[PDB]
């Protein structure tokens, strides 16, 4: 069945997404297809398909919460005097109306999200997510008047499709390297970024750069806002910022033996690094909650961070 | 305690006279709110539970709009009723008429124009009803506030020298500052019976007098008065009324002030973008505006756009659906 095939289908299908709600229509698209019948066989199923599902795409993290959002919402009404086929077609059924709420929890967050620029601030994000996007958008229909630095987020590169995204809205834009996050921090009011998932201690897992700006942002005395859908929840406890499953081997260095000038000003595109180095960098850091001033979710405005801890307790039992 | 105020709307009417010709001006806005509404502001702080309103220019839009006012509903701290008197009239001749109708019970407050203030009269009463308690000679005790001579607030009317015993804070002396008057003319039979004496030319005189019962029909005797201060006041201390004594309650907190001039129209209105008139701050929205204050003292209703590129500077207050 190729479950992998299709988790990778939706992503494609609808760029609004979320990789936890592509990996909800993924199980229940199994469970469409799925003959079944028995709870031991009803139950044996996705699970050998969530895991056939973690096991197919590399980094699973994302995918991994909108996974466990599904079985605990299915033994949890399987529990119940629980009959297997009213949940297999009401899942089927309401499949469409899935991706639904997904969508109308990133409205949910927009308009949560935009009343925290306020009129002539500078927001700095990190790389392209659709929900900064979505609360800086929402907040410029208003007429409010902000301008934005979009970090080039190597390697995504996902710099430039925010600028341009942003740009279209006549949204005022400027570009800043990786390396010059902190020298932009005194004109900077507020940074808003996004993540992939939200760990249990309320920490966020992103792109590779995210951390950064958090801590640039602690350091320059800056609220730092997370935009994040509530399916982005996922029990797990990283240990520290560089505690999490690595898709390829990382940051593994050369093997020499004897194996046989730039000024500041001077700018040499062409001196990157290869991606065969790349691929030796990491794809995600964490950022712990200490560094998240508030977390904008369709739940409200999340400033706790035991309350996203909270939120988990209530989704198991 | 039955309080009653009278207020001579229509006096400084020739002042604004290109426009007070399509309004009155009572119904002038200062800073996007009429007059008239600072006026009732003060009183109803002041405690007053009887308002009459002279007026003529306009006598029908002012009875309408007061008619269809904040202060003609159920919760209204006082009761207004207005009296349409032939224009121009003087303080004297509202006064006079005043006695024809017995309409004054007890003391109370007379101010002329239109008065912006936050000063609680509440204590200035117990204070002129316990002096009449004592000795009901005394008539009138004018509320002053304490400035620097050349202060801004503090113009042509304003300016006057004072002459009040430090410890009865009675007037012994009044004389307004006019120019080419180089002096102080003092008879010297008061130094015998005052002793203790302040000479005082850092006074605001805001002419917010405290009357008992007796002035208008005092009003009535010496019809030649017209001016509260000009002829009464001289009159009281020149001995034409012969045993009368008048005070002054010098406030040192808050604010008080009259709109009569234009001048003082933009004086008292930029007194009021700062804070100096609290509670009464446009942002306050007494009359169900969407004000909002902002840094150097900006104040933004609701729904107003402004381009981008635009500079709103400091002092500035924008009404609702106004676009740069």
């Amino acid at each position: 069945f190729d479950i992998v095939q299709v988790y990778k289908k939706f992503l494609q299908d609808d760029p609004e997404i979320t990789m936890p709600v592509a990996a909800i229509e993924a199980l229940v698209q199994l469970l469409s297809r799925s003959q079944a019948k028995t709870i031991s066989e009803f139950m044996d199923i996705l699970q050998n398909g969530s895991n056939t599902l973690k096991e197919g795409v590399q980094n699973n993290i994302s995918l991994s919460a909108g996974c466990d959002i599904f079985q605990r919402f299915v033994t949890r009404s399987l529990h119940d005097v629980g009959d297997f086929e009213q949940c297999k077609r009401h899942l089927v059924e309401n499949g469409k109306l899935f991706i639904q709420r997904a969508r109308a929890c990133r409205q949910r967050i927009a308009h949560l999200g935009y009343p925290l620029i306020r009129d002539g601030s500078v927001i700095l994000t990190h790389g392209f997510s659709r929900g900064v996007a979505a609360v800086l958008l929402a907040a410029a229909k208003r007429h409010v008047r902000f301008k934005v630095f979009v970090t080039e987020s190597r390697p995504s590169g996902s710099g430039c499709l925010m600028t341009r995204t942003l740009k279209n809205a006549c949204i005022p834009t400027c570009m800043v390297l990786d390396s010059a996050v902190s020298f932009t921090m005194n004109r900077v009011d507020l940074v808003l970024v996004g993540a992939e998932g939200v760990v249990e201690n309320g920490g966020l897992i992103n792109q590779i750069g995210t951390f950064q700006l958090a801590v640039f942002a602690k350091h320059a005395h800056k609220p730092f806002y997370a935009v994040a859908e509530s399916h982005k929840f996922v029990r797990m406890f990283p240990l520290s910022q560089y505690d999490i499953p690595f898709s390829r081997p990382i940051l593994e260095f050369d093997d020499p033996s004897p194996e046989t000038p730039t000024p500041s000003d001077a700018i040499h595109n062409e001196l990157i690094m290869n991606e065969e180095q790349i691929r030796n960098n990491p794809t995600l850091d964490v950022t712990p909650p200490e560094f998240v001033s508030g977390l904008i979710t369709d739940l409200g405005i999340i400033d706790s961070k035991s309350g996203v801890s909270e939120e988990l307790i209530k989704l198991y039992l | 305690h039955a309080l009653q105020a009278i207020v001579l709307s229509d006096s400084y009417n020739y002042r604004f006279r290109p426009l007070t010709l399509d309004k009155p001006r009572c119904l002038l806005p200062l800073a996007n709110t009429p007059l008239i509404e600072y006026t009732f502001e003060f009183l109803a702080l002041a405690g007053v539970q009887e308002v009459y309103v002279f007026c003529c220019a306009h006598a029908g839009q002012i009875r309408e709009y007061i008619e269809k006012s904040k202060w003609n509903l159920p919760s209204s701290p006082f009761s207004v009723n207005t009296i349409v008197s032939r224009e121009s009239l003087s303080v004297g001749d509202a006064l006079r008429e005043l006695d024809s109708k017995q309409l004054i019970t007890s003391d109370f407050i007379l101010v002329s124009g239109d008065v912006v203030s936050n000063v609680p009269l509440n204590e200035v009463l117990k204070e002129h009803r316990k002096r009449r308690e004592d000795d009901k000679n005394a008539i009138m005790t004018m509320v002053v506030r304490e400035a620097s001579p050349f202060h801004r607030t503090r113009a042509r009317t304003e300016s006057s020298v004072f002459v009040i015993d430090k410890k009865t804070s009675q007037c012994v002396h009044y004389q307004a500052n006019e120019r080419g008057k180089h002096y102080v003319s003092m008879d010297p039979e008061i130094f015998n019976e005052h002793e203790e004496l302040e000479v005082r030319n850092d006074l605001i005189d805001c002419q917010i007098d405290i009357c008992s019962n007796d002035v208008p029909a005092l009003f009535t005797e010496n019809f030649d008065y017209q001016d509260i201060r000009k002829d009464f006041v001289y009159g009281v201390l020149t001995s034409d009324l012969l045993g009368k004594k008048i005070h002054c309650h010098v406030a040192k907190e808050n604010y008080a002030a009259r709109v009569r001039s234009l001048q003082t129209y933009d004086a008292i209105s930029k007194d009021v973008l700062s804070r100096w008139v609290y509670p009464f701050v446009p942002d306050s929205n007494l009359l169900n505006q969407t004000f909002s204050y902002q840094r150097h003292q900006i104040y933004k209703e609701e729904d107003v756009v402004l381009a981008r590129s635009c500079i709103i500077k400091a002092r500035t207050l924008i009404g609702a659906y106004t676009k740069v």
